[PDB]
DNA sequence: TTAGAGAATTGGAGAGTGTGTTTTTTTTTTTTTTT
DNA sequence: ACACACTCTCCAATTCTCTAA
């Protein structure tokens, strides 16, 4: 009941969207655009298919490019530390078998 | 205290200078146990006799 | 008169060994050992008259602990045990057992004679064990011969790997199938003494008892793989290894890469030809059965440390003392000292953890003595590794699939310093592995059948020579160094060292190096006042454990100002964090609990000095050699 | 020969199940939660009962909880015998699983133990005690039927042997029970009369954030039975409780 | 009340018989021909 | 052919019973 009350209270707020964007990755200064992108990926779109039986992809893929000391790995560290279903992998120290199945 | 393969060996000498051999680490210190353990190895027991039914 | 107990094949009587060790244990006092030592002048009359082992036994009772150390030289000091010392080496299994049952009885005697409150049942329940050590000269692993079997031995070496704990049975449990009578049986010599018939009087039946596995009693066993130290290997050959069996208390003590000295009986056993039959082979297996392990505080130590920390010339004293025979290179020595102390480790509830470790790169001309400095750091550090660029693969440097996972250099070096030499020879493929480990201090792996992340709190000390192999003043500094920017950005300090000709410098250097050949085994050393390596190690270790500096508001203002100064003109955001970390390392070295303005300014000054910034053309990036 | 400790533990655990007698969450009224849980099981034809270790800790100065904790493997059959009588007393519909119906194999379960150990803390001194463990799952086996109680019939004569007990290896009778026949060979297992259990093997490894300096994670094999098979999933993090055992070279 | 002559029951000594045995990856360091 | 597991058989060691001094 108290969980429902708290959830209803924050659902009712006028400024909920801005607060949600502001609450992603608290330690990183600025870069609101990436934080907004991370939130939308975390929520995701709607999966669906047509009468023909073909499927339409319901989810979002993101890539971050940057020169050094730009703190770009902190976003990956936050995501893998927060999202319930997630895994962290380094492109150098991994194999096709270890990435898909072996 | 120490494990089952650490164990040394003990020799016990009687009067008339004859000697016996027993193993295990507690036998080194406890003669009562060594004397009891010595006889316990021996195979035979005399077989035995035995009143109500129905 | 009466029957006697004799160690098999010796005519040694157990009564004498028992009584002699009892007398030694209840009347030895430390002064005797000092009589055997070089001078009576050493003796502290107040302390050294005390009954050392009675004091130890009182502590064992009141701390609730079960094992007693014993260095064997004390058996030679007391007259009644001079022969017991030899008998210990020649007959360890019997003599050690005698010592155990002596100690337990003495502990009981103390509480019943001094009529103390402690539970007699508790002391009767416990096992007490002696652990002898410092037995004699160490023995080379290849020089153990078949005349050493079942005698005590001492070995030095390095630990490769440890198997998981194995359950070893000690008591068997039987239950009667028909009448449910039960018996507990003692295991000796590896053989279960199963009863012929059920022992209950009215159920005297054959084949009637049976074993119940999970109601037996077991004990822990583990096997450790020890490797020969390079000091002993024959000419033109590769090191060997020997296996150690270890039990109970000592089981999980030691990790891969540890360096130890041990003490134990050297044993041998047969092995079967096949698992079906009693047929044995003529060659026997050999191993070591350890009873003690050693790694290779007082108010006086604290007084010495606090008194040394009050000296005015402390920073220069410590720096010139890490590598005494190396001439000048003071800034390099200072930077290495601060790497030894390190920053502070930080962990938040959220927002992650921040590394305390410092990474250093030494770059410059040949013959400048870079590799000689890496030798000192490799021997000073408690844990660490030295390696070469052409000697290292990506797998070997981090971790190896073998289905089991195995450790590489950066993992063995955890919490220590990893020295890498000829850094400019390894390929871009191998160097790319270091990005993640340096930034995060973790190693992520995802390969067939294994996926995980491991911790690597490892400090890197690197050595390289520029492109063209001698520093070219017609190229800018970044082009001479030639590491790519994502990797060059990860070092806290980068040093340029240059082979500049100067008659003043050259006469001093020549006099210094030639003075080493005026003696056969030199006593000469570069400076009048340096600290011994042991005490210096004590200082650094204590300061790492007890001291944890914090940022002061004044330090915060100076750091912001200094960063904006270097930035406004290239300084990256990492220059700020490395400055914070260097300032923290400087604060520990003075045993302060706070970072102050002085520490921040020293951190800034050392960064500017290392990369020759004052001599750098601010626009072209070339260095004026005349200003060096 | 008979173990007095077992019978006393049995009929003490009986009294705990009867009269733990905690008061209501809202009021000072006795509620008797474990009897209510038995009634709930009767309503839904369940086969497992959950017990709180804190409730057992405060009972009868803690001696019962100590006996259960340190010697679980000795006392588990006596706990089963204790529970069977109470369920008979208050809910005899639960004793059975038309022709005749075989007996229900009840399962006792415990939770909220005082502390959780790591895989690295398993040591042979704790064999047969009650424990709780945590780790990440890395593999799981398919569900297999395990033979729990067996029944055999002779080939050379019309005779039957029943309720043979297995432990770790597949086990068969020692004699022909009819003295008119001596054949020991050619037994067959009656699949209708014998009884099986669900069995699943799973494999776990240490939590990554707990690994000590310079070390690598150890692993362990865990057994799941009854209504808890297929509950675990690869890559998830779990907490387990039970007893550690020792398995032979069959 | 002792003891000695005869009968019945059991143990295991030891002799015999049959038996079993030899014997597609996936990951990682290194040389070689191919674009 | 060489250690093992298992079966078969005979013989004497043992205790029990009856009789008379
Ligand atoms: N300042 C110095 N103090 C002591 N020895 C020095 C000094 N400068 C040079 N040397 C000696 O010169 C040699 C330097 O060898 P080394 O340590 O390999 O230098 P390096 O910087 O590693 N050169 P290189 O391996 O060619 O890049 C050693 O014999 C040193 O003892
Ligand atoms: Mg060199
Ligand atoms: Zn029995
Ligand atoms: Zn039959």
């Amino acid at each position: 009941s108290d969980e429902i009350n708290e959830l209803k209270e924050m659902v009712k707020d006028e400024h909920i969207y801005d607060k949600l964007v502001r609450s992603i990755a608290p330690a990183v200064f600025g870069h609101e655009a990436v934080k907004k992108g991370i939130l939308l990926q975390m929520l995701g779109g709607v999966h669906k298919s047509t009468v023909e039986g073909i499927k339409l992809r319901g989810d979002i893929n993101i890539c971050v490019v940057g020169d050094p000391s730009t703190s770009k790995s902190q976003f990956l560290k936050y995501v893998v530390g927060f999202a319930p279903r997630s895994v962290y992998t380094s492109g150098k120290a991994s194999s096709a078998a270890g990435l898909t199945a072996a | 205290a120490r494990h089952s393969r650490f164990g040394g060996l003990l020799s016990i000498q009687t009067p008339d200078k004859t000697r016996l051999t027993v193993s295990g680490s507690q036998a080194l210190v406890d003669e009562k146990i060594a004397l009891q353990k010595l006889d316990d190895s021996k195979k035979w027991n005399k077989r035995i006799i035995k009143a109500a039914e129905g | 008169s009466e029957p006697l107990r004799i160690i098999w094949g010796t005519n040694v009587s157990i009564q004498e060994c028992t009584t002699n060790f009892r007398n030694f244990l209840m009347s030895f006092k430390y002064k005797f050992r000092k009589i055997l030592d070089e001078r009576e002048e050493f003796i502290n009359n107040t302390t050294d008259e005390e009954l050392y082992y009675i004091k130890q036994l009182n502590e064992m009772r009141e701390l609730g602990t079960s094992n007693l150390n014993l260095d064997a030289r004390n058996l030679l000091a007391y007259k009644q045990t001079e022969d017991l010392y030899h008998q210990l080496l020649n007959y360890p299994q019997e003599v050690i057992s005698i010592m155990d049952q002596t100690i337990k009885d003495c502990m009981v005697s103390l509480i019943v004679d001094n009529n103390l409150d402690y539970d007699l049942d508790e002391i009767e329940t416990k096992f007490y064990k002696v652990r002898p050590y410092n037995v004699g000269s160490c023995k080379g692993m290849r020089e153990l011969n078949p005349n050493d079997i079942d005698k005590l031995i001492n070995l030095k070496g390095l630990v490769l790997r440890s198997t998981p704990v194995i359950p070893d049975m000690k008591v068997a449990f039987f239950k009667c199938n028909v009448c449910d009578h039960t018996m507990a049986v003692e295991i000796d010599r590896g053989v279960i003494q199963e009863p012929a018939r059920c022992e209950r009087i009215d159920c005297n039946e054959p084949n009637s008892m049976s074993l119940i596995h999970n109601r037996c009693s077991f004990a822990d066993k583990q096997v450790i793989k020890l490797q020969e130290t390079p000091d002993f290997v024959p000419d033109g050959q590769t090191p060997h290894s020997i296996s150690l069996c270890v039990y109970d208390e000592l089981v999980d003590s030691c990790r891969a890469g540890d360096r130890i000295e041990v003490t134990g009986t050297f044993r041998s056993i047969p092995i079967r030809a096949n698992s079906r039959q009693r047929v044995l082979k003529s060659l026997y297996k050999t191993y070591v059965d350890v009873v003690h392990v050693k790694k290779v505080i007082t108010d006086q130590d604290l007084a010495k440390i606090r008194e040394v920390a009050a000296r005015e010339d402390l920073y220069s004293l410590l720096a010139r003392s890490i590598a005494p025979s190396i001439y000048e290179l003071e800034d390099v020595k200072k930077g290495i000292l601060l790497q030894l102390f390190g920053g502070t480790n930080k962990t938040f509830t959220k927002g992650g953890r921040y590394r305390g470790d410092i990474n250093i790169l030494l770059c410059g001309d040949p013959s400048t003595s870079k590799s000689q400095i890496l030798q000192y750091v490799h021997k000073i550090t408690p844990r660490g590794v030295y390696t070469s660029g052409k000697g290292s693969s990506a797998v070997g440097l981090t971790a190896y699939i073998t289905l089991v996972l195995e450790s590489g250099a950066l993992v063995l070096s955890d919490g220590g310093v990893c020295c890498i030499d000829e850094f400019d020879k390894m390929s871009d493929s191998t160097r790319s592995v270091l990005h993640e480990v340096m930034e995060q201090q973790t190693i992520s792996i995802a390969k067939a059948g294994i996926i995980t992340t491991l911790n690597a709190r490892s400090s890197i000390l690197a050595s390289a020579n520029p492109i063209g192999s001698r520093y070219n003043p017609n190229l800018p500094v970044t082009e001479n160094i030639d590491l790519p920017p994502p990797l060059l950005s990860r070092f806290d300090l980068v040093y340029l060292v240059l082979d500049k000709v100067d008659e003043k410098n050259d006469r001093e250097l020549a006099k210094h190096l030639t003075n080493l050949y005026l003696e056969d085994k030199p006593e000469h050393i570069s400076q009048d006042d340096v600290l011994p390596v042991e005490f210096l190690t004590m200082y650094i270790s204590y300061a790492k454990e007890h001291i944890h500096p914090i940022i002061t508001e004044a330090a915060k203002t100076e750091l912001v100002r200094a960063y904006v100064g270097m930035r406004k003109m290239t300084a990256t955001t990492r220059q700020l964090e490395s400055m914070i970390r260097l300032a923290e390392a400087h604060a520990k070295m003075k045993l302060k609990n706070v970072v102050e303005l002085e520490d921040v300014q020293e951190a800034v000054r050392l960064i500017r000095s290392a990369i020759k910034d004052y001599a750098t053309d601010p626009k072209t990036g070339k260095i004026d050699m005349n200003l060096v | 020969v008979d173990d007095v400790t077992g019978e006393k533990v049995r009929e003490a655990f009986e009294q705990f199940l009867e009269d733990f007698s905690v008061q209501s969450t809202d009021t000072g009224e006795v509620e008797k939660v474990y009897r209510a849980q038995i009634e709930f099981m009767k309503i839904y034809d369940l086969n497992t009962i959950y017990i709180d270790y804190q409730h057992l800790s405060m009972r009868e100065n803690g001696a019962l909880a100590m006996a259960i904790s340190e010697q679980y493997y000795r006392f588990l059959p006596f706990l089963q015998k204790g529970l069977r009588r109470v369920v008979r007393k208050y809910a005899p519909e639960l004793l059975n699983t038309s022709p005749e119906q075989t007996e229900r194999v009840f399962q006792i379960s415990f939770f909220n133990l005082p502390t959780v150990h790591r895989i690295r803390d398993i040591r042979s001194e704790k064999i047969g005690s009650l424990l709780s463990i945590s780790g990440t799952v890395t593999r799981t086996s398919e569900v297999r039927p395990e033979l729990y109680k067996a029944s055999f019939t002779c080939d050379m004569c019309r005779a039957i042997v029943d309720n043979v007990e297995q432990s770790f290896k597949y086990t068969e009778p020692t004699f022909c029970p009819n003295p008119s026949c001596e054949n020991r060979a050619f037994w067959t297992l009656n699949v209708t009369r014998s009884r099986f259990l669900d069995w699943q093997k799973v494999r776990i490894q240490e939590n990554a954030n707990e690994i000590p300096t310079g070390s690598m994670p150890r692993t362990l094999d865990v057994i799941l039975r009854g209504d808890s098979v297929e509950r675990a999933k690869p890559g998830d993090r779990c907490k387990f409780t039970g007893v550690e055992i020792v398995v032979p070279d069959v």
